[PDB]
């Protein structure tokens, strides 16, 4: 009952392989810091920690296929796969956006349905909805924020929250 | 660090996709 980075990938896999509902992916946003010389403040910034993707036009597909094999270097690429990939380079200032609001106030933010996403005022929820997601969840942990996404509409179950609680650190 | 965290995750995702 005090997890470290070394089991993070296993814990993300456990969360959605064992979950009773059809979750598409899980992401862990890790806390980092950005000291601001101009004001002397040490602001929390959330960035990519790890992730686990489960899953289910011509120019776009070719653009996506070209980025994938270019990454492979150093057949279809689906909307949710792309969203997952694109997520890797996002970051969030504490209190800002879906992961940031979750962390700042130590919140569970559960957005179920297309309208909950588009009405959230969070650009990441808007983006997820564009890529076909209908449920997005952020849950604040001791070391960051766990995010879940699904192309299905999923209500908050105590079973899932029980799994989250058994797989991450809480203050 | 985030960039190697990215690389590690990217590696796994690409590897798991080939399946």
């Amino acid at each position: 009952p005090q997890f470290n980075e070394d089991t993070l990938q296993q814990r993300l896999q456990a969360l959605i392989e064992s979950a009773g509902e059809n979750w598409t992916y899980a992401i862990f946003w890790q806390i980092s810091h950005d000291f601001d010389s101009s004001t002397g403040d040490n602001t929390v910034i959330l960035g990519w920690g790890d992730g686990y993707y489960k899953g289910e036009n011509t120019a776009e597909q070719e653009h996506r296929k070209r980025v994938i094999r270019e990454l492979n270097s150093l057949e279809e690429v689906t909307d949710t796969e792309w969203f997952f990939l694109v997520s890797m380079t996002q970051s969030f200032v504490n209190g800002v956006g879906l992961p940031g609001e979750s962390f700042l106030n130590s919140r569970v933010i559960w957005l179920s349905g297309s309208g909950a996403l588009t009405g959230s005022g969070c650009e990441r929820a808007g983006q997820g909805q564009i890529y076909g997601l209908k449920t997005m969840v952020c849950i604040a942990t001791q070391n960051g924020v766990v995010e879940l996404g699904s192309s299905e509409v999923i209500s908050q179950s105590s079973d899932l929250m029980h799994k989250v609680n058994n797989l991450f650190n809480f203050n | 660090s985030v960039p190697q965290a990215r690389k590690a995750s990217l590696a796994r995702f690409l590897e798991k996709r080939k399946e």
